[PDB]
DNA sequence: ACTCTCGATG
RNA sequence: AUCGAGAG
């Protein structure tokens, strides 16, 4: 079972924990010489690169938000709003 | 050294309290803190 | 140019637990509906009781403050005691009574009048002579 | 144990230059100069001698941290006046005053007893 | 009257009458419909729960009831037009800013607020110096004292 | 620490030039902060300072005995007799600039004692060291080059923050991390894992 | 300046700390608690 | 509990802490030796292969350097013993365990870790000497001084976890605490007393010093503000130059007592657009208060700007204070002669009232209050009288103090000390108490052998007429000693029982959090709160606002 | 131990002034203040340096090894 | 007691009333007394409140008392925290203490409860009844050394 | 001359009491700082202990050896050991002097600074000779020997700056006071009743005119008159202390000027 | 010669001790402390000197009667952690670890009780020219 | 029923 | 392992 892309009740805004997890994961990927999907423009620090990569929504990850019953809603990083 | 050689230990109502009778026999100020306060006294 | 010009009569001088700044209380000798409260550096320009000081408000004489060089520069004052502050409140007592509140680096001022070209602007040069 | 060497207060390190001239990006025609292995003894004096020059708009020194013997001196002058010349004039003025003071003290000392 | 609520409206308003430099001697380019329907439609966006069923919606209105009271109290037509003299642009900016700040003020899912609570209570108990009060009373409360030291009956 | 329960460590050292100085050219051996006075109410510290100053000047031995009729007023009078501010204050000059200070400074001899808690005997750092045998965790002790206990309260703080990965790192990669084999049936560590 | 009053065991200086105790052969009366069936107890520690 | 719930860890350190006015809020002073000891594994990437090559080239002992080099196979190269510590071709994918360098995210901690602010992420600034140097305004959430206090420091070992530290546990992010919906950090001690001394209307600053202060601010626009005084001498006020530290778009308004937009006492606070209009800046403003300047700047300009604000304010105020000076002597505990006389006669009339009440009670005319003993009523009355005496004399001593009185100045600034401190140091230390009641009869019918039996007089039951300036008598000294003893005792007991209570609360509310439906549940899924906090807001983003609909007349409401 | 060679505070040499101090004390039968004053110790820091000092080396020399 | 009360004109005005304080508690019979207001009467024993006026009134009284203890020292703690504690104490149906007798007898995980107070005996009785551990408890993942479902680990990250 | 002026009030071997006229505050302060810390001096930097059967510890003795005032007259024609192209130290940078003392009489055998004997070749330069202002002619009391106690060691003295160690301090306490009437108002006097009766009156009040209450505050006045008293330790004469202070400050300004001259290189 | 007696607490219960020997005899200074007049007559014993109620560590504290008692306690605790000369024969003893002050100094403010504790002979600290001042903020 | 630091003795 | 002393 799953949850359809419509009728999703969770916050459309990305949580601070989701943001930290995404930035950390992406920076972990960059830290092991993985392809960068944005212009470096001088930046070398993988964390900063991941941040700039998030600001342009160039991160191909997705968030599986778990509901206490067992249900789960998927939220692509490109879709999630980052207001923090 | 002088202080250590004149020390009082107490095993185990309000023995920690500086009792009136301690006057002239036990120092009112000299005592450990945090744990054995009042229990350990100096003459 | 000029925004205000009047002569006031010092009615009270009060050193409120200070020794460099005294609160002054004066009134206009022209309008019987005009009065003035003003913090004054007595250490620089001493203000005794019952004095007739000439008071002026200006807007000029932003950019960084260059030292008065040489000058050999347009002072546009030749007063005795000059300050620079900022209006922060326009209190309307009556229709025939309008008051303004200036702040000269903390040295406050309350000018009560009637007829004014005192807008809420950083420009607030207070010039006092004699 | 972790304490730095004493001579690091006046002896320059490896590659460390005495003066570091930097174009101040805040206000135009301004400069920030990093003095290495120097303290307030030089900073305060030079800064105070820069304020005597009436063609100098801004002049201020600071020691960002007492651990390290170094201080930054910011100078801003009027257009058509290179600040390095202001620093040089200040320095020469200092040296002249000190020389005159030395001569005067010597002549005054040559008149004493005991 | 003074109570902890999200979004400081005062700072937003006094920021509005500063960002746009509005003068206190000029007619506002607003309408009654602008203010009334605008504020009424502002409460629609202040979301805490985002369900589509009746229960979640009731929980929503019950969750934003107080802040909405504050909102209507501060954004009343008389008050908006006479007390601050806001313009159209300034008013819309106020609404949007309020909505944004409210959405920011929502608690983030995952927030271990249990531990946060236990510490927020436990820590100020450390800095503590006629009934029984202070640490012994707290200890009585947490232990659920069968026989408290100072049982009292306050009768009105 | 002084002789009045006023303890504290050294924040920084200043050479005599940077140190504030009285007109006599006397520089303090020590600078303490006035905020450590009113909240602790150690008036006898101040009194000790004043008395010790007067005794220093006069070349006598100041009597600081408990129950005596020696008062701050008499001491002050004596200090004034020796040509100083009766309340111990002294006009001082900032060492950096040479300019006078506005407020005058309480300045005088005070018997300070050097406690035995020194930094180089306290300082500790470990990046992967010797482990214990029973628990395979970092050993206990600075002298044994051990690690610091990431206590329960620390864990609670990391939970409150939300840093789960950090909590996992402290509890695996930082301390003891082990790989075991589990049977898919009984689910116990009965597995005889003959590797290679 | 050494005042003594200590022992030397295996080269290590030992100090016997005075031990505080309740005096014996003294008669003392104590009021018992409320849930207790007895109201007062007069006791004595014989040595 | 000793090996699973909490265990010893690698990559950690511990040292004596010290304050540093020239460090930023989110910084931590790390001794060179510790910096060489602790290490971070960094994978060789094209972005940093040069820097890493240099670090390996330096090796250990020299900072910044490296300790070990891990290859593809998993072999560890010890740079301090290897024969190839000089020539190493760093292949991509290899790990390099380098020394901790500047701007690295570390976890600063101080036991006992009561709340989440006891562990905060700092930036590393490697420094000489063997102490952990931290910023003054971070003293409060850690609850630490520098009287020998030690702190611990942990180091993350991957990108994701240091991301966790920097993005979650960062000190600027912990400024406004969700505990008391207010900032838990602020300006204290020298910076507070100094910022009080600076914002006085008498405080004027001449050109040179103004230029120095201006330069001291890192976020300075390089624009000299027009002096409040033009003629006859160009002068700046403390408020004026302090306004530079406060960012633009900052509006702060607070009315105290007689604050009437003109403030004859220069009280209250008005700050418009990063410019302080009027009022003395102290604890009520730049402290860790609810409607404080820190709260406002944080919620408005952001945490970074706010931390940088801590920096600025501290630098400027500490500079001005450094070149102004502040002290405290015994003279700040000496009230005037006639004041001491009024204090003495006040104590006298107090003891006289106690004497009268005593004689009345002994005459069996004392009528007991409903619900208590004659003797209890007597005790209550006498204690109340002596308390009113201490407060009376104390307030006399406080009134007698001048505005130049350093103690009173610190009290005004809110830096340290209070009324009772002045009252006891200068006037009268008051009645000593043990277990609530005044000094009971240890000996038969008397408190001390120097008293006669049945002596309920104030001085006998432990009243101290003298102040700390005057000196205590033997009886007074011993009674005070009893009081203090009880103090230390119940202090220890308090820290113990609290120590346990905290743990109990934590282990109770352990697994409680907010799920992705704003429903506060536990590990069982059991609902504790359907909407967290009954409103669904985070405690951090909440300020005390007035509801001006609930108050006032119906006429005023309508109007 | 033994008289400190120079004063801590300023830096004045006070190591050569110990024996002379003792002589001014016992031979001329002066008080400590006047003895300290005659030795050119005007500042109370150096005055302290000598007045406060306790010569312990004389007790240390009582041992034979 | 002084008291703020709405005046017929509108504004809140201080109207002082007489209030009977009492050493002793027996709410079950005092509120039924003719003469006093039986709707405003209160005791500092939330136990009796819980017995007489229900579990919700017990909740309100419990929070009132805790808040009173916190604010007694002059300190201030936000509502949601104390509300959380009180709620978790009152959600079981009765008053659950914060001790080994109270919440430690709940139907949570074995490891979790074993990580507090009675450790070994819990493991014993859990081994006897053959309990199932959900391993979604914090201390359980702490023991197992896995990333607990806490904040960051409160979800899953995948790739699309 | 033409600039700043000096007026010597008192003059002796150990002290110079003078008045500095026509000078900026910063220059007087900087002069004081240089005089305190940045003047070159010869002092014991290395100690090689052969035999030490005295009560005092090795480095305990070495320390107080370091503080011994040595002759630093011709110190300017001596060189820094860090500059000299020699191994460790030589005769062009360092002065080596030995110390050999032994308990002879039954009474306590004192070990002074006069027992130090210059060994290295001074080749004409007045340097190394331990200052003895002692009346008896002994100097600094270094140590005390019993009956059979011996102290044999060798001292290597090097040129050093007091900024590196206070043992190289050419001066002790420098008295410094400007405006004895507080006419500039740089100091807000603390008081209980009267401001003038409580605070003592400076000697330097005799050399300036008291303020008139009828006169307002002079806000355009600066600091011109300074009252200084420089005290030497013996290593360097007072006049030479202040003069070499001046020349040192001048030289380190000239080094910055020279640096500016050098930074114009491509 | 029956001039001094040994009194324990049990016997202390039934006597009337005078605090000072001047309390046997049958305009003032506002500076001094307020001492209660002797409202008793039938004395039997007199205190030798009140300062003897303290211990060895507390007798080192200067003006302890002008301090808040817990501060006296803390000083009584930290007095045992100060360095100095613990014995004259420290150079011929082989202790596990011992610290000796380079230049010990007898305090300028002393107690009359320091005479018997040999603290002026074996001090544990130095007279530092202290300055209570806000300076660099360090 | 908080972290440390040592010392002893089996 | 346990015991003793001490640090906030
Ligand atoms: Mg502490
Ligand atoms: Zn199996
Ligand atoms: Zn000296
Ligand atoms: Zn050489």
């Amino acid at each position: 079972k799953a949850i359809p892309k419509d009728q999703r009740a969770t916050t459309p805004y990305m949580t601070k924990y989701e943001r930290a997890r995404i930035l950390g994961t992406r920076a972990l990927q960059i830290s092991m010489n993985a392809p960068v999907f944005v212009d470096l423009e001088g930046e070398t620090d993988p964390l900063r690169i991941a941040m700039k990569e998030l600001a342009e929504k160039k991160i191909p990850l997705v968030i599986r938000r778990y509901l206490p019953d067992g249900s789960f809603e998927d939220w692509s990083v490109e879709e999630l709003i980052v207001d923090l | 050294t002088l202080s250590h050689l004149r020390r009082t230990n107490t095993p185990i109502a309000k023995p920690r309290q500086l009792h009136n009778t301690h006057w002239g026999l036990v120092c009112p100020a000299e005592t450990p803190e945090g744990q054995a306060c009042g229990l350990v006294k100096n003459l | 140019n000029t925004l205000f010009d009047d002569i006031f009569q010092v009615s009270e001088v009060d050193p409120g637990r200070y020794n460099k700044v005294c609160r002054i209380e004066a009134a206009s000798t022209t309008q019987d509906q005009c009065k003035l409260t003003l913090d004054i550096n007595v250490e620089l320009f001493p203000v005794a009781a019952q004095d007739s000081l000439t008071v002026t408000i200006a807007s000029s004489l932003t950019r960084s403050w260059r030292p008065p060089q040489a000058g050999d520069r347009s002072l546009a004052d030749d007063y005795d005691y000059v300050m620079y502050g900022t209006a922060y409140k326009f209190e309307e007592v009556s229709k025939d009574l309008i008051a303004v509140y200036y702040s000269f680096g903390g040295l406050l001022m309350r000018l009560e009048g009637n007829y004014l070209n005192n807008l809420k602007q950083e420009n607030a040069y207070l010039l006092i002579r004699r | 144990m972790n304490a730095p060497d004493r001579f690091e207060l006046f002896l320059l390190g490896e590659g460390e230059s005495k003066l570091k001239i930097d174009p101040d990006t805040k206000a135009p025609n301004a400069v920030v100069i990093t003095f290495e292995k120097e303290d307030h003894t030089l900073g305060n004096l030079i800064r105070a001698e820069l304020l005597n020059d009436r063609k100098v708009l801004f002049a201020a020194y600071k020691v960002e941290h007492p651990f390290f013997a170094r201080f930054k001196l910011r100078i801003q002058t009027t257009e058509g006046y290179d600040p390095k010349d202001a620093l040089k004039n200040a320095c020469n003025s200092i040296i002249n005053k000190l020389g005159a003071l030395k001569t005067n003290f010597e002549t005054e000392w040559n008149l004493q007893t005991l | 009257a003074n109570w902890p609520l999200p979004v400081n409206i005062r700072r937003i308003i006094q920021n509005a009458q500063q960002t746009f430099h509005i003068d206190h001697t000029k007619p506002s380019d607003l309408t009654i419909k602008d203010i009334v329907l605008g504020v009424k439609d502002l409460q629609e966006n202040l979301l805490v729960l985002r369900g589509k069923n009746e229960i979640i919606q009731n929980a929503q209105r019950d969750a934003v009831t107080l802040f909405c009271c504050l909102l209507r109290s501060r954004l009343a037509t008389r008050r908006v037009l006479q007390e601050y003299r806001l313009t159209k642009q300034a008013f819309d900016w106020v609404l949007s800013n309020i909505e944004a700040q409210f959405l920011r003020s929502v608690v983030h899912p995952g927030e271990m607020v249990g531990v946060l609570a236990a510490q927020s209570i436990g820590e100020p108990a450390t800095q503590m110096t006629k009934v029984t009060s202070g640490v012994p009373r707290l200890k009585e409360i947490l232990n659920v004292a069968k026989n408290m030291k100072t049982p009292s009956l306050t009768v009105y | 620490a002084s002789r009045h329960g006023q303890k504290g460590t050294i924040g920084i050292t200043y050479r005599r030039e940077d140190m504030p100085f009285t007109a006599e050219g006397i520089v303090p051996d020590l600078i303490i902060n006035p905020h450590a006075i009113p909240s602790r109410m150690t008036v006898a510290h101040l009194i000790e300072c004043l008395l010790s100053k007067v005794a220093a000047l006069s070349g006598n031995e100041g009597d600081a005995s408990p129950f005596t009729d020696i008062t701050v007023e008499g001491i002050s009078k004596l200090l004034r007799e020796h040509g100083y501010q009766s309340r111990g204050f002294e006009v001082m000059y900032n060492g950096h600039t040479g300019k006078k200070l506005m407020a005058q400074i309480f300045f005088g001899p005070t018997y300070y004692q050097r406690l035995r808690h020194m930094v180089d005997d306290k300082i500790h750092a470990r990046a992967r060291g010797p482990m214990q045998v029973l628990t395979r965790q970092p050993v206990e002790g600075r002298s044994r080059d051990g690690g610091l206990r990431f206590g329960e309260m620390e864990r609670d703080c990391m939970i409150a923050h939300g840093a789960a990965s950090f909590l996992k790192e402290r509890l695996m990669e930082a301390s003891d991390a082990f790989r075991v084999h589990i049977c898919g049936i009984c689910g116990l560590m009965t597995v005889i894992a003959k590797l290679n | 300046f050494d005042m003594g009053g200590y022992f030397i065991i295996n080269g290590s200086e030992k100090v016997l700390i005075a031990q505080e105790r309740s005096a014996g052969n003294i008669v003392q009366v104590f009021k018992k608690a409320a849930p207790s069936p007895i109201s007062h107890v007069a006791e004595i520690r014989s040595a | 509990r000793g090996n699973l719930m909490g265990k010893r860890v690698d990559f950690s350190a511990r040292t004596v802490i010290s304050g540093d006015p020239n460090l930023e809020l989110d910084q931590v002073g790390v001794p060179k030796s510790i910096a060489k000891t602790l290490t971070y594994p960094e994978v060789v990437t094209p972005y940093n292969i040069d820097r890493l090559t240099q670090l390996v080239r330096n090796g250990p002992n020299e900072h910044p350097g490296a300790k070990y080099v891990i290859r593809d196979s998993g072999d560890r190269i010890d740079l301090r013993y290897s024969k190839r510590a000089g020539d190493i071709q760093l292949q991509y994918g290899w790990k390099v365990e380098r020394h901790i360098m500047d701007n690295d995210p570390v976890l600063f901690n101080r036991q006992p870790s009561l709340h989440k602010m006891s562990m905060m992420a700092h930036r590393v600034k490697v420094i000489p000497y063997s102490t952990f140097r931290l910023n003054l305004s971070v003293t409060s959430p850690y609850n630490a001084d520098f009287d020998g206090d030690e702190m611990n420091l942990h180091v993350p070992q991957s990108e994701e976890t240091r991301a966790e530290l920097s993005q979650l546990c960062a000190v600027p992010l912990q400024i406004v605490s969700p505990q008391s919906n207010k900032p838990c950090m602020g300006i204290v001690q020298d910076t507070l007393c100094g910022i009080r001394k600076l914002t006085l209307r008498d405080t004027f600053i001449e050109l040179d010093q103004v230029l120095n202060m201006l330069y001291w601010v890192p976020d300075w626009d390089g624009v000299i503000p027009t002096p409040a005084i033009i003629k006859p001498k160009p002068l700046w006020s403390g408020k004026q130059i302090l306004s530079v530290a406060i960012p633009n778009g900052i509006h702060l308004q607070r009315f105290d007592e007689g604050t009437t937009l003109l403030s004859p006492k220069d009280n209250g606070m008005l700050i418009i657009d990063g410019q302080i209009i009027f009022g003395v800046v102290e604890k009520k403003t730049v402290g860790s208060s609810n409607g404080g300047l820190i709260h406002v700047v944080t919620r408005e300009k952001g945490p970074q700007v706010c931390a940088k604000l801590f920096g600025n304010i501290q630098k400027v105020v500490n500079f001005w204070l450094l070149h102004n000076g502040f002290s405290t002597g015994i003279g700040d505990t000496i009230a005037d002669g006639p004041t001491m006389r009024e204090i003495t006669e006040t104590i006298a009339e107090a003891k006289k009232k106690v004497l009268d009440v005593t004689k009345e009670a002994q005459a069996n005319l004392l009528t007991a209050k409903h619900g208590m003993t004659l003797r209890e009523s007597f005790e209550d009355n006498v204690v109340r009288f002596l308390n009113e005496a201490r407060d009376k004399a104390g307030r006399l001593a406080e009134v007698n103090l001048k505005d130049l009185n350093n103690v009173k100045q610190m009290v005004m600034a809110g830096s340290k000390g209070s009324f009772i401190n002045i009252a006891q140091m200068s006037a009268c230390v008051g009645q000593q108490s043990v277990e609530g009641k005044r000094i009971a009869f240890g000996f038969v019918d008397r408190t001390l052998p120097h008293f006669s039996k049945d002596d309920y007089s104030p001085e006998s039951k432990g009243f101290v007429e003298n102040s700390y300036l005057r000196g205590l008598t033997p009886q007074e000294f011993f009674f005070h000693a009893m009081g203090g003893r009880e103090g230390l005792i119940d202090t220890a007991v308090k820290t113990a029982e609290t120590g346990y209570i905290q743990r109990r609360l934590v282990k109770a509310l352990e697994d409680i959090m907010v799920h992705y439906d704003n429903t506060t549940r536990n590990s069982l899924g059991n609902v504790i709160q359907f909407i967290y906090g009954e409103d669904g807001m985070d405690a951090a983003h909440i300020e005390k606002q007035s509801l001006d609909t609930i108050g006032g007349s119906d006429a005023a409401f309508e109007k | 131990m033994i008289v400190p060679v120079r004063c801590f505070s300023c830096g004045k040499v006070v190591g050569d002034k110990w024996e002379s101090y003792l002589n001014l004390l016992q031979e001329d039968e002066l008080d400590e203040g006047t003895a300290l004053s005659r030795l050119g110790l005007k500042r109370y820091c150096c005055r302290r340096m000598i007045l406060t000092h306790v010569d312990l080396i004389e007790k240390f020399l009582r041992y034979n090894p | 007691y002084d008291r703020k009360v709405p005046s017929p004109t509108g504004e809140y005005v201080k109207e002082p009333e007489w209030v009977l304080e009492t050493d002793g508690v027996n709410l079950s019979e005092v509120m039924t007394v003719p003469g006093i207001d039986p709707t405003r009467i209160y005791t500092n024993s939330f136990i009796d409140i819980m017995e007489v006026l229900g579990i919700e009134a017990g909740r309100a009284a419990l929070y009132k008392e805790v808040y009173n203890v916190i604010a007694s020292d002059g300190s201030y703690v936000n509502y949601r925290h104390m509300a959380l504690l009180v709620d978790v104490m009152t959600t079981q149906g009765g008053l659950t203490s914060v001790t080994r007798h109270g919440f430690n007898r709940s139907n949570t995980g074995a490891l979790m409860r074993c990580s507090f107070e009675e450790t070994v005996e819990i493991l014993f009785e859990a081994g006897a009844s053959a309990e199932l551990d959900d391993c979604r408890g914090v201390s359980e993942n702490v023991i197992l050394g896995q990333m607990a479902p806490i904040g960051t680990g409160a979800f899953d990250v995948m790739i699309d | 001359e033409e600039g700043p002026q000096v007026k010597i009030r008192e003059a002796s071997k150990d002290n110079v009491d003078f008045i500095l006229s026509n000078v900026d505050l910063a220059m007087a302060n900087s002069l004081r700082r240089v005089m305190i810390a940045e003047i070159p001096t010869l002092a014991i930097d290395s100690v090689e202990v052969e035999t030490n059967t005295t009560v005092l510890a090795d480095e305990f003795i070495a320390h107080r050896l370091g503080l011994i005032p040595l002759q630093s007259m011709d110190i300017e024609q001596l060189e820094y050991s860090r500059d000299c192209f020699c191994e460790d130290h030589c005769d062009k940078c360092s002065v080596v002097l030995t110390l050999q003392a032994f308990g002879e009489s039954e009474s306590t055998t004192n070990v002074y600074s006069k027992d130090l004997v210059i060994v290295s070749n001074l080749m004409g330069r007045n340097i190394g000779h331990p200052i003895i202002q002692d009346k008896e002619g002994n100097g600094v009391l270094i140590c005390k020997l019993r009956k059979g106690q011996e102290l044999k060691l060798t001292c290597v003295a090097k040129k050093g700056i007091a900024k590196e160690h206070a043992k190289w301090g050419p001066a002790a306490a420098i008295e410094f006071e400007y405006d004895p009437w507080n006419k500039l108002k740089h100091t807000d006097y603390w008081y209980e009743q009267d401001s003038a009766k409580e605070w003592p009156q400076s000697k330097n009040c005799e050399y300036e005119d008291p303020p008139n209450e009828g006169d307002p505050f002079d806000y355009k006045a600066q600091a011109d008159t300074f009252y200084m008293n420089v005290e030497s330790v013996g290593s360097i004469p007072v006049d030479q202390v202040v003069v070499r202070g001046i020349d040192t400050l001048q030289k380190k300004v000239a080094s910055i000027l020279l640096a500016l001259t050098q930074m114009d290189q491509d | 010669e029956g001039l001094v007696e040994y009194i324990d607490a049990e016997e202390e219960e039934s006597i009337l001790i005078a605090m000072q020997p001047e309390d046997l005899e049958p305009d003032v200074d506002p500076a001094k402390r307020i001492r209660v007049s002797h409202h008793a007559t039938t004395f039997t014993h007199c205190e030798i000197h009140p300062s003897m109620i303290l211990g060895v560590a507390a007798s080192i504290i200067p003006f302890p009667d002008h301090n808040q008692s817990p501060r006296n306690t803390y000083q009584s605790a930290m007095g045992k952690q100060a360095m100095g000369v613990f014995l004259t024969n420290y150079n011929v003893r082989m202790d596990t670890m011992a610290n000796i002050l380079y230049y010990p100094q007898k305090p300028l403010g002393t107690t009359r009780a320091m005479e018997y504790l040999k603290f002026r002979e074996l001090p544990a600290g130095q007279n530092a020219i202290v300055a209570i001042a806000c300076y660099s903020g360090y």
